[PDB]
C-alpha cells in the first residue's frame, strides 16, 4: 500500500474530465456532469433516453468508485495496531490532503447509479477520516436518507416494485455497519429498520440489521423513544407469536436495565406487560421464546375515520369568522412582503389584490378555501367524539399586541405550550391530514396507472426536512385549538 | 436650565412589552 | 528574484542567500522530544553528501524555509506553497537531495556547481515554478524541476576582520572622523537625493550606512580584490 | 388601550427632567396615566 500510494501520488496522470490544474480526480464536478448525461440519456454524452435498472455510462462513475475503493482499502490500518505512533500519518495526511477530499459525505448524498459505489464511499471514510467523533455522526445520522425511505417502499414480493434492485440495496446495507461502534434532536432509524425483518427477503442478512437495532439503544437515551415504543409494542402484540423472534430481545434489553438514575415510568410498560403475559399462555410451547422474559416492570394506517354522514353542530358563530379574519390577515401579511396591494381592479402583472377586505365582504372562493380545512378538523373530532368546554376566561382571541380600515398586525403567538392531552389530538388530526395526503396520491396513482413514491410511510420516517413542515402545521393547530375559550378533551 | 429643550439623558433599559408575558410591572426602585 | 536582468535590473543577494547548518542521513531519524544537541555535534565541517537531510538557514533572519502546511495556493488546489519557520522541530523541518541522472549515484559528494533535486521529507514533495498569471510561485509540488547552487561564501576562512562582500560599512575619514549622510524630508518626497557629509554624532548610527555587493552572482561574498 | 401592534410599546424611555424636587418622568405607555409618587431626593443609580 505504502508503494503503491508513493507511485500513484508521485505520478497522478489520472486526470479529471472537468476540473483544470495538474492531476483531476474532482468528485463534485465530475460526478456531477456524469449523472446527468448517464442516467436519463444513453451511454454518450448526445444521445437518446433508454434503460431502466442499466446496471461515458457504466465507465467513469465505475472506474472512480474503484479508485476511491483502492484508496480507502489501502489506507493505514487503524485501531488495531497502529495509532498515529508508527510512521504512517504521512500516508494518511497525503490522503486526507487528495478540504476537498473530506466532502465525500456530499457526493454521497446526490441519491437520484450502482448502489455498490456508495460501499465503498463509506469505506473510505471509515478508514481514512473514521466517525468515532460524535460531531460527524450528528451531522449525517442516517447512512443514506433517501436509501432508507426507498428501502421501506421497496418491500413486497411483486415483479415491477421489488427483487430488481432491492437485493443491492440490501447488500449495501449489509455493508453499512458503520454505526456500530445520547441522540440530540431525534433519531429514529430504527422504526425504519422495524419495516426490513417484517418480511425477510433477503435470507441470513437480518443477522447484519441485527445489531444496528440492538446496540443503537445503548448509546441512546431512554426517553428519545417516545411513541416509536408505542408503535413497536402494538406489532409485538399483534405478532407475539411469530417468527420475529428480535421482539422478545428487545423487550428485554429496553426493560432490564432501561431504569436508569431517574428510573422512569412503568405505566406505560404495564400496558403492553400484561398483553405479554395474556398472549403468553395461550401458546402451549417455544424452547427459547419465553426463558429472558422474567422482568418486564420496573417494579400503518391509511383511513383513520369516514365523515360522510356526520353533522356539524353550529356552536362555532364569532371565533370561526374571527380566525378565518386572522388566517386572510396572515394571507394579507405575506401577500404585504411579496409586494401586493390593494386595488379595484385584479392585474397579476401590476401586483393588485382587490381581495385585501374584511372577511364579510370576501368572495366566496376564498372563504370556502379557508373554511374547509377548520370544518372538516372540527367534523372529525366531533365524530370521534370528546368532551368541549366554554371556559369564560380563555378568550384570548383578540388580546395580544388603508382602505375600509383594513389594518392588519402580527402577532407572535408560538411562545404558549399545550399539554399533552392536546398534543395528542393534534397529533391525531395530523395523521388524520397524512391519511388525506396518502389518499390524494392514491387517487393519482391510480389515476396514472404506475408510479411509487416513499411518502406512504408513518411518523418517524419522516426526515427533519419534512417534519419541519410538519412541525410548522402542529404547530399552526396549536395556534387554532389553544384560544376562544374551547377546550378539547377527553 | 434646559433652555429650549424638553429632557435630558435620553436613553432606556429595552425590554421588548409587546408580548406581554405576565403584563410585567416597570419603573423605578430605591 | 530576477537575476537574469543583470545589466537592466540589478538583484539584491542578501535575501537570497542561504546557509547550510547541518547534513543528517534519511535513516538517521533521531528520537523525538521527551528523550536540541544529544549526539549530533561530532567533528566538524563535514562533508555534503548525495541523498542526506539539509537543513537551509536564511542569511539575515533565523527562519528556516521548510514545509508549510497552508492550502492558500489555488492555483492547483492540491500543491503546498513553502514558506519560513522558527523551530527546528518536527519532522517537517529538513530537506534532502537527490541526482539529477544516472551519471550520479545516492553516497556520493557534491561537486560545486552541480544540478540538484530538492525533496521534503514530510509531504515527499518537489519545489515547483507553477505559474499563476505570468508570473513566478513556489509551490510544494510532485513535478520535476532541476536546482543548482553556487558558493557565495566558506566558513573556514580566517578572515579577523577583513574585508568581505555583501557586507555593509562606512566611508569615513582617518582625521576628521566624518562620514557622508542623507538628510530625511517632510515625508520622503524629493529631499533624500542629496548627499552630503556629517560628522560628529552621526558616524556610527543608521543612515550612514551602505552595502557593498559585487555585480557577479557566483561568489558574491567574496574577498574584494 | 392603544395596544402598540408588535414591540412597540414604548421600551421605557428615559427622560431625567431637570428638578428632582417634583418628579422624574421614566414612562413607557403612549399616553400618561399616573405616576407621581411624590417623594424628596433620593438616590440616581445604575439602571435596575
Amino acid at each position: 500500500a505504502n508503494v503503491v500510494v508513493r507511485l500513484l501520488i508521485r505520478r497522478p496522470e489520472c486526470f479529471g474530465p472537468a476540473l483544470r490544474g495538474e492531476g483531476g480526480n474532482g468528485l463534485l464536478a465530475a460526478m456531477e456532469e456524469a449523472i446527468k448525461i448517464a442516467e436519463d440519456p444513453s451511454r454518450d454524452g448526445p444521445s437518446p433516453t433508454s434503460g431502466s435498472s442499466k446496471t461515458m455510462g457504466n465507465a467513469i462513475m465505475t472506474f472512480y468508485a474503484a479508485l476511491i475503493d483502492l484508496l480507502g482499502r489501502c489506507a493505514p490500518e487503524m485501531h488495531l495496531i497502529h495509532a498515529g505512533k508508527g510512521e504512517a500519518i504521512r500516508i494518511r495526511s497525503i490522503l486526507r490532503s487528495l478540504g476537498d477530499l473530506v466532502g465525500v459525505i456530499s457526493i454521497a448524498f446526490q441519491m437520484p447509479f450502482c448502489p455498490d459505489h456508495k460501499a465503498a464511499m463509506v469505506l473510505f471514510l471509515d478508514r481514512v477520516y473514521g466517525i468515532e467523533v460524535q460531531d460527524f455522526l450528528l451531522h449525517l445520522l442516517e447512512v443514506g436518507f433517501l436509501p432508507d425511505l426507498r428501502a421501506a417502499a421497496s418491500l413486497d414480493t411483486a415483479a415491477l416494485s421489488a427483487t430488481d434492485m432491492a437485493l443491492a440495496l440490501n447488500r449495501y446495507l449489509c455493508t453499512a455497519v458503520l454505526p456500530l461502534l445520547c441522540g440530540q434532536l431525534r433519531p429514529s432509524m430504527m422504526q425504519h429498520l422495524l419495516r426490513r425483518l417484517v418480511f425477510d427477503v433477503p435470507l441470513l442478512n437480518e443477522h447484519a440489521k441485527m445489531p444496528l437495532k440492538l446496540l443503537t439503544n445503548h448509546y441512546e437515551r431512554c426517553w428519545k423513544y417516545y411513541c416509536l415504543p408505542g408503535g413497536w409494542g402494538n406489532f409485538g402484540a399483534a405478532s407475539e407469536e411469530e417468527l420475529h423472534l428480535s421482539r422478545k430481545l428487545f423487550w428485554g434489553i429496553f426493560d432490564a436495565l432501561s431504569q436508569k438514575k431517574y428510573e422512569q415510568e412503568l405505566f406505560k410498560l404495564a400496558l403492553p406487560c400484561l398483553s405479554a403475559v395474556a398472549g403468553a399462555l395461550p401458546p402451549d410451547y417455544m424452547e427459547s421464546n419465553y426463558v429472558s422474559m422474567m422482568e418486564k416492570q420496573s417494579s400503518f394506517n391509511p383511513q383513520p375515520v369516514d365523515t360522510s354522514n356526520i353533522t356539524i353542530p353550529e356552536k362555532l358563530e364569532y371565533f370561526i369568522n374571527k380566525y378565518a379574519e386572522h388566517s386572510h390577515d396572515k394571507w394579507s401579511m405575506d401577500k404585504l412582503a411579496n409586494g401586493w396591494i390593494y386595488g379595484e381592479i385584479y392585474s397579476d402583472s401590476s401586483k393588485i389584490q382587490p381581495l385585501m377586505k374584511p372577511y364579510k365582504l370576501l368572495s366566496e372562493k376564498e372563504k370556502e378555501i379557508y373554511r374547509w380545512p377548520i370544518k372538516e378538523s372540527l367534523k372529525t373530532m366531533l365524530a370521534w367524539g370528546w368532551r368541549i368546554e366554554r371556559t369564560r376566561e380563555g378568550d384570548s382571541m383578540a388580546l395580544y399586541n388603508a382602505a375600509h380600515g383594513y389594518s392588519p398586525r402580527a402577532i407572535d403567538m408560538s411562545n404558549v405550550t399545550l399539554s399533552r392531552d392536546l398534543h395528542a389530538m393534534a397529533e391525531m388530526m395530523a395523521e388524520n391530514y397524512h391519511n388525506i395526503w396518502a389518499k390524494k396520491k392514491k387517487l393519482e396513482l391510480e389515476s396514472k396507472g404506475g408510479g411509487n413514491h416513499p411518502l406512504l410511510v408513518p411518523y418517524d420516517t419522516l426526515t427533519a426536512k419534512e417534519k419541519a413542515k410538519d412541525r410548522e402545521k402542529a404547530q399552526d393547530i396549536f395556534k387554532f385549538l389553544q384560544i376562544s375559550g374551547y377546550v378539547v378533551s377527553r | 436650565e434646559y433652555l429650549m429643550q424638553t429632557s435630558t439623558y435620553y436613553y432606556s433599559v429595552r425590554i421588548f412589552p409587546g408580548q406581554e408575558p405576565a403584563n410585567v410591572w416597570v419603573g423605578w426602585i430605591t | 528574484e530576477s537575476t537574469s536582468n543583470s545589466k537592466n535590473v540589478p538583484p539584491d543577494l542578501s535575501i537570497c542567500t542561504f546557509v547550510l547548518e547541518q547534513s543528517l542521513s534519511v535513516r538517521a531519524l533521531q528520537e523525538m522530544l521527551a528523550n536540541m544537541m544529544k549526539t549530533a555535534q561530532g567533528g566538524g565541517h563535514r562533508t555534503l553528501l548525495y541523498g542526506h537531510a539539509i537543513l537551509l538557514r536564511h542569511s539575515y533572519s533565523g527562519m528556516y524555509l521548510c514545509c508549510l502546511s497552508t492550502s492558500r495556493s489555488s492555483t492547483d488546489k492540491l500543491a503546498f506553497d513553502v514558506g519560513l519557520q522558527e523551530d527546528t522541530t518536527g519532522e517537517a523541518c529538513w530537506w534532502t537531495i537527490h541526482p539529477a541522472s544516472k551519471q550520479r549515484s545516492e553516497g556520493e559528494k557534491v561537486r560545486v556547481g552541480d544540478d540538484l533535486i530538492l525533496v521534503s521529507v514530510s509531504s515527499e514533495r518537489y519545489l515547483h515554478l507553477s505559474y499563476g498569471n505570468s508570473s513566478w510561485h513556489v509551490d510544494a509540488a510532485f513535478q520535476q524541476t532541476l536546482w543548482s547552487v553556487a558558493p557565495i561564501s566558506s566558513g573556514s576562512e580566517a578572515a579577523q576582520g577583513y574585508l568581505i562582500g555583501g557586507d555593509v560599512l562606512r566611508l569615513l575619514h582617518g582625521h576628521m572622523d566624518e562620514c557622508l549622510t542623507v538628510p530625511s524630508g517632510e515625508h520622503g518626497e524629493e529631499q533624500r537625493r542629496t548627499v552630503h557629509y556629517e560628522g560628529g554624532a552621526v558616524s556610527v548610527h543608521a543612515r550612514s550606512l551602505w552595502r557593498l555587493e559585487t555585480l557577479r552572482v557566483a561568489w558574491s561574498g567574496s574577498h574584494i580584490r | 388601550p392603544g395596544q402598540g401592534r408588535n414591540n412597540s410599546n414604548g421600551l421605557e424611555i428615559g427622560c431625567v427632567v431637570d428638578a428632582a424636587s417634583g418628579l422624574l418622568t421614566f414612562i413607557a405607555n403612549g399616553k400618561e396615566l399616573s405616576t407621581y409618587y411624590q417623594v424628596e431626593p433620593s438616590t440616581k443609580l445604575f439602571p435596575a
